[PDB]
């Protein structure tokens, strides 16, 4: 019975961390001519043939409103947009005074504009035109004369024409002393205990895929809806939900654009857009009428279990475009869809769609970028795997949210933990020194 | 690795060499990953010195001086090796961490190394 | 330093404290020294934890359990220690690297630690 | 910590634990910080090799092969251990710092390892 103190190194224990997590990628298939952000030749391989291991008779509580992996993912994807825009052309000759007029697509939003532009020569401008979106375009005059829409507030970076942001899953891998932890219960939730754990070197592959009211391409529930909140009694807090089915989106860019070279500087060009080919068309995005009205109800109904309530859906109650329209990106273009008639037979719910160039990404307001025109026509295809809902009676009233793009990645590390390994420890034996 | 957490105490002692295994341009990407690779060799040293300090250096099971108080864990070793998981025990000991390797750092080394040369 | 290369593999025992002894601004030009550094622990640690695993911490010469397989020499110590370099011999094993160590660490390690508690 | 500077060198042997434990954004003012980080990590890196050479590393008192010459202390312990301090002493050895270093590399590790395998 005279148990003493024993040593052991290696035991098999962890507690919660936060740590510097790594980017790892599946696949090497992606070239240097794409230079995807997400294939930045700094992010390693991972593990092709994966291990996991199941820890019996554990208990785990995992927290996705407190999670820290969400923030790193979020503090990576501002620092690689900003570090990959760094060296690209610098778009403040354009603030200059726009003489524009509406193109030929008459008897609507894109301007015809004139500018004086300074050539490489510094003595010598030259009179050059460009269309523009009316979106981007803010008149000075009730005359015929227009600025760009940053001036007034913020230089512009072209964005790099050579280089791909269509996302790329990335697996978030832990260092040499760490551990993630997975929560495989189906029915998990927001907070609390998950009784089926297991330890991974790291994470699924994630897509940075960036949207404000319907989330797109993630992973789906395994058997039901799953609705996630901080504190669903909290209107002020945006409800994530997960669905279980996705629904097809079929988004386009319908008119053929040409895309105009203009000179700004000594090897400084600005790309514009040209002429339009064919017929002017206004860009918008198909969801099958059918699937999303079984989809919504779905929602609805599982909302109410929370509530007990009648839940019905409303539009955006107004913001600037970011909050009340379906934003996206798609090849490389910037959608933003009027969602109005989702939010309310067998025929197809066509949505019509804006779209602009000049572009504060993630509220950043004072960094603006432009995104410069794709040649030809765009054709998208995309799953809506979850929405991001808000709360304003007998009855309950949600309405889209978004905006703030921490939520689009807390709908994919909810099932993940950084834990860290501390392997020194004490237990009784008789055993001792002598 | 961690295969043996939900296993007992004693049966996880064959995991040791497991769990200790593990252990080892100008871009912000890069900054954090070479403190990463500083901060893990440090955490290393860190163990291994503390190790050392207590005569464990070479030792994945290493006996030492101080007995046990009752006021640390009264349970007998028929509930400690046989059906309690190592995070199990780390949930009862946890508040006396400190106590016991101050115990040991201050008596096994003075009271060894002068006895030695002596 | 690798004056014994051209040596025989006994002879040339008598260098391992040579060869195991140099182990030890806001630029790219410093930026990639600075993790030369870093390395250069990391691959004398990684050295230092495999012999700590084998129980060769403080040993230059470390004899372990594991018995010789004829898959992996056939020569006697006639040739390999009075005839043959060290780089002749790694030539000859090289194949067999990840064998030898598996053989050591699930071996020596295990069959000596729960042995000294007990 | 240096609490024994001022001891004399037997007294200041109960504090070899204390001196021996404290050795554990893209700017100038954070890069500064890391390489201090990674120098400290060499110099404990480089301690440790050393002793590890000599045989002492699991000792904070190693007793070596090597006799005194005249010529480094001609002092009797009656002065050195229990009159002097560290400070003092090392004022008068260190001269000789390099080549007592020398003797026991070149002796006490050479002279043990063959005679072990044999
Ligand atoms: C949710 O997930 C979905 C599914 O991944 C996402 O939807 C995808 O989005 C992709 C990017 O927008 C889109 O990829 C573009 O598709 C265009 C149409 O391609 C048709 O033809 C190909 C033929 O395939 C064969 O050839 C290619 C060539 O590389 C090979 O790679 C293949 O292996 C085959 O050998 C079919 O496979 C398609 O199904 C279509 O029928 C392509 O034209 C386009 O490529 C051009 O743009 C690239 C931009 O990075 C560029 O790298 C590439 O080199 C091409 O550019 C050349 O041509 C242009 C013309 O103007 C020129 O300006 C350039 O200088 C250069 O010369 C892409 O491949 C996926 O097809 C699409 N998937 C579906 C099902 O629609 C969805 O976006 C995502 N959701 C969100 C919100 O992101
Ligand atoms: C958007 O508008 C673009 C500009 O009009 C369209 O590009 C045109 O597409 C047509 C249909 O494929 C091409 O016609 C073919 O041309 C080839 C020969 O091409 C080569 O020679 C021409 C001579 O001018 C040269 O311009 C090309 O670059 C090639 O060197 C013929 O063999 C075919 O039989 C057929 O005539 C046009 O040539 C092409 N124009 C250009 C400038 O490339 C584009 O297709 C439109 N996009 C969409 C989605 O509608
Ligand atoms: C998304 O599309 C919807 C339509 O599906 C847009 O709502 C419509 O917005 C127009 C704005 O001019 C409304 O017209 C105005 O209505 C008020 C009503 O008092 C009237 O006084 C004005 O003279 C004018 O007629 C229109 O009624 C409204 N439709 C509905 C059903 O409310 C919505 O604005 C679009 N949102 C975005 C972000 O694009
Ligand atoms: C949107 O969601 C749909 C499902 O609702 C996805 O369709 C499914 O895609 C997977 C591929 O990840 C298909 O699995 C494999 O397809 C290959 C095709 O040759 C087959 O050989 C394999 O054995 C396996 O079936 C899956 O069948 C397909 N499901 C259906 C009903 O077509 C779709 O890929 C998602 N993404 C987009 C952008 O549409
Ligand atoms: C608990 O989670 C583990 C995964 O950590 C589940 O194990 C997987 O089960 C599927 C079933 O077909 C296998 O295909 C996978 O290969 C298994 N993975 C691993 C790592 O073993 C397990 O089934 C879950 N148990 C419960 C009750 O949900
Ligand atoms: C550019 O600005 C001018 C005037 O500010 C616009 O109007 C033209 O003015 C010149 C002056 O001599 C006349 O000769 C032209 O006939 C005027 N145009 C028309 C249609 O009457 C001109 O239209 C503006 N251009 C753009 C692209 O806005
Ligand atoms: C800069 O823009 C101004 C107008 O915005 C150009 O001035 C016009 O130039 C044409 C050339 O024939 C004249 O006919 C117009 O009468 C001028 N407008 C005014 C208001 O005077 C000016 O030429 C442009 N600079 C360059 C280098 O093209
Ligand atoms: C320059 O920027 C300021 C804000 O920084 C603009 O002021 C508001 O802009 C919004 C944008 O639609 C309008 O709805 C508000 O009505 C504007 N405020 C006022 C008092 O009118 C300002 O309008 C921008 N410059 C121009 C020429 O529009
Ligand atoms: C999943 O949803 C359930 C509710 O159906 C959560 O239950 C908790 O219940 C206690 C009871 O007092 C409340 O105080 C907690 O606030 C509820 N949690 C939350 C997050 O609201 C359960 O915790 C949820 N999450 C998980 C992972 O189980
Ligand atoms: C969600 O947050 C809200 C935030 O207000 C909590 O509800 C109120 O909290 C205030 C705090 O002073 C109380 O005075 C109110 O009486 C609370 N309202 C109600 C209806 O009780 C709410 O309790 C939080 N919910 C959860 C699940 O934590
Ligand atoms: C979105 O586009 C896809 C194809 O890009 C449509 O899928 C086609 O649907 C028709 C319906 O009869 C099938 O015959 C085709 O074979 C399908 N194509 C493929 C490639 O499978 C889908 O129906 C469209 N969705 C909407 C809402 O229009
Ligand atoms: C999780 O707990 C269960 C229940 O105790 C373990 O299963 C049995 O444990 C008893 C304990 O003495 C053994 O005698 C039985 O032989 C075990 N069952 C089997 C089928 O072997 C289970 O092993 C525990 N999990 C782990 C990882 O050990
Ligand atoms: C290189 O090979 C030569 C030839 O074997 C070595 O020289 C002789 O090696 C034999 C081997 O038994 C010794 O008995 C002789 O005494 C060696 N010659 C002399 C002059 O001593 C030579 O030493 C080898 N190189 C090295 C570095 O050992
Ligand atoms: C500093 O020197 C003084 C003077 O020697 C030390 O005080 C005495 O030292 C003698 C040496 O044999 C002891 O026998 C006395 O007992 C010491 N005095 C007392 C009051 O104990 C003094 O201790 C030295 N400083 C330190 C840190 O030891
Ligand atoms: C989840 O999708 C499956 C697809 O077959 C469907 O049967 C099931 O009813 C859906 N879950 C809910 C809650 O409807
Ligand atoms: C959409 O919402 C508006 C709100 O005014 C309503 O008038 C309209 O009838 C709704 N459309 C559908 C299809 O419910
Ligand atoms: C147990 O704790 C008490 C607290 O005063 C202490 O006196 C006693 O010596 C301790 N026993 C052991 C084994 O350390
Ligand atoms: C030699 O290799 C064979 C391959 O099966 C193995 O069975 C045998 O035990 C090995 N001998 C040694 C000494 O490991
Ligand atoms: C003392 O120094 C002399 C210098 O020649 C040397 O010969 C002698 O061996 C040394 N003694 C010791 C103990 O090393």
């Amino acid at each position: 019975e005279n148990l003493w103190v024993t040593v052991y190194y290696g035991v098999p224990v962890w507690k919660d961390a936060e740590t510097t997590l790594f980017c790892a990628s599946d696949a090497k298939a992606y070239d240097t001519e794409k230079r995807n952000v997400w294939a930045t030749h700094c992010c390693v391989p991972t593990d092709p043939n994966p291990q996991e291991i199941v820890l019996e008779n554990v208990t785990e509580n995992f927290n996705m409103w407190k999670n820290n992996m969400v923030e790193q993912m979020h503090t990576d994807i501002i620092s690689l947009w900003d570090q990959s825009l760094k060296p690209c052309v610098k778009l403040t000759p354009l603030c200059v005074t726009l003489n524009c007029t509406d193109v030929n697509a008459t008897n609507e939003e894109i301007k015809n504009c004139s500018f004086n532009i300074t050539t490489e020569l510094r003595d010598k401008k030259k009179k050059v035109y460009a269309l523009f979106y009316k979106l981007d375009v803010v008149p000075i005059d009730d005359n015929n004369s227009y600025r760009l829409i940053n001036c007034n507030t913020s230089a512009i970076t072209q964005a790099c024409p050579k280089v791909s942001f269509e996302p790329i899953p990335i697996h978030y891998c832990a260092p040499a002393g760490f551990a993630i932890l997975k929560c495989n219960d189906k029915k998990f939730n927001g907070t609390g205990p998950c009784k089926n754990v297991s330890t991974v070197q790291c994470t699924h592959g994630i897509k940075p895929v960036v949207s404000t009211q319907l989330l797109l391409n993630g992973s789906l529930a395994e058997e039901e809806i799953i609705i996630r909140s901080e504190n669903i009694t909290n209107n002020a807090k945006t409800i994530i939900v997960q669905l279980n089915e996705s629904v097809e989106i079929n988004c386009t860019r319908p008119n053929n654009n040409t895309r105009k070279s203009i000179r700004i500087g000594p090897g400084q060009w600005f790309y514009a857009t040209g002429d339009i080919i064919g017929d002017i068309r206004q860009a918008h995005c198909n969801i099958s009428r059918t699937k999303w009205n079984k989809t919504l109800q779905q929602v609805a109904k599982k909302l109410r279990e929370h509530f007990n309530k009648t839940i019905i859906f409303n539009p955006s109650s107004g913001g600037d475009l970011e909050i009340t329209t379906h934003s996206f990106n798609c090849g490389g273009e910037f959608f933003y869809c009027n969602t109005s008639e989702l939010f309310n037979t067998n025929n197809t719910i066509t949505l019509p769609c804006r779209i602009k160039q000049i572009i504060n990404m993630w509220q950043r307001v004072g960094q603006a970028m432009y995104a410069p025109p794709i040649e030809g026509k765009i054709r998208c295809t995309s799953n809506i795997t979850g929405l991001l809902l808000t709360r304003d009676n007998n009855t309950e009233t949600f309405r889209p949210g978004g905006g703030d793009m921490r939520d689009n990645w807390r709908s994919e590390l909810y099932k993940y933990k950084v834990v860290k390994i501390e392997p020194l420890g004490v237990a009784p034996t008789r055993c001792k020194r002598r | 690795f961690l295969g043996a957490a939900g296993s007992t105490m004693g049966a996880a002692s064959m995991t040791l060499t497991v769990q200790a295994r593990n252990l080892l341009q100008l871009t912000v990407w890069g900054i954090k990953q070479l403190q990463a690779r500083v901060l893990a060799v440090e955490r290393y040293l860190k163990d291994q010195q503390l190790l050392g300090i207590w005569g464990c250096s070479g030792k994945l099971i290493c006996c030492t001086n101080v007995p046990w108080n009752s006021s640390w864990s009264n349970k007998s070793q028929d509930e400690i090796w046989d059906n309690m998981t190592w995070m199990e025990w780390d949930k009862e000991i946890n508040n006396y961490t400190d106590i016991i390797y101050s115990l040991i750092e201050e008596s096994q080394n003075q009271q060894e190394k002068n006895e030695q040369e002596l």
